C-alpha cells in the first residue's frame, strides 16, 4: 500500500503515466489498507431516555435515565 | 475568686492590710475550615450514581 501510494506521487516527477493494471493494484492494497484500519462507532442513547421498570432502576440499577455519551 | 486569712489575736483593727480583687478570663475561639472537595465528571459520575447519595 504505502509503496504504490508513493509510486502514484513519484512518477510525475520522472513525468510519466501510471498504467490501468499499477492503478487497479494500487486500488485493491489500499482497499485491504482501509479493511484493516475500519472502526465502525455505534450510537448510545441520548440521556434522558427512560430505562424502564423491568430493569429494577429502584435496587439493581441505580439511574432511572441513561447516563449518555461519555 | 480565692481568698485568705489573717490570723491576730486582737479585735479593734479595723486599719490592716487587706486582700484584693482580681477578674480572671477563659478565651475560646474558632478554628480552620474543614474542607472536602472533588472534581469530576458528571457523566462517568452519574453512569451508576444518582443524585450523587
Amino acid at each position: 500500500a504505502v509503496g504504490y501510494q508513493l509510486l502514484l506521487r513519484m512518477l510525475s516527477d520522472y513525468s510519466l503515466e501510471p498504467t490501468p493494471q499499477v492503478l487497479s493494484n494500487a486500488q485493491r492494497s489500499y482497499d485491504a489498507l482501509m479493511t484493516d484500519t475500519l472502526v465502525v462507532p455505534s450510537m448510545r442513547r441520548r440521556g434522558d431516555f427512560p430505562v424502564g421498570q423491568g430493569n429494577k432502576y429502584d435496587v439493581f440499577t441505580s439511574d432511572r435515565y441513561y447516563p449518555g455519551d461519555l | 475568686h480565692q481568698f485568705s486569712s489573717l490570723r491576730t489575736p486582737t479585735g479593734d483593727i479595723s486599719g490592716q492590710n487587706k486582700n484584693n480583687l482580681i477578674s480572671g478570663k477563659a478565651t475560646g475561639r474558632v478554628g480552620n475550615y474543614i474542607t472536602v472537595a472533588v472534581e469530576y465528571q458528571q457523566l462517568e459520575e452519574a453512569i451508576k450514581l444518582n443524585q450523587l447519595e
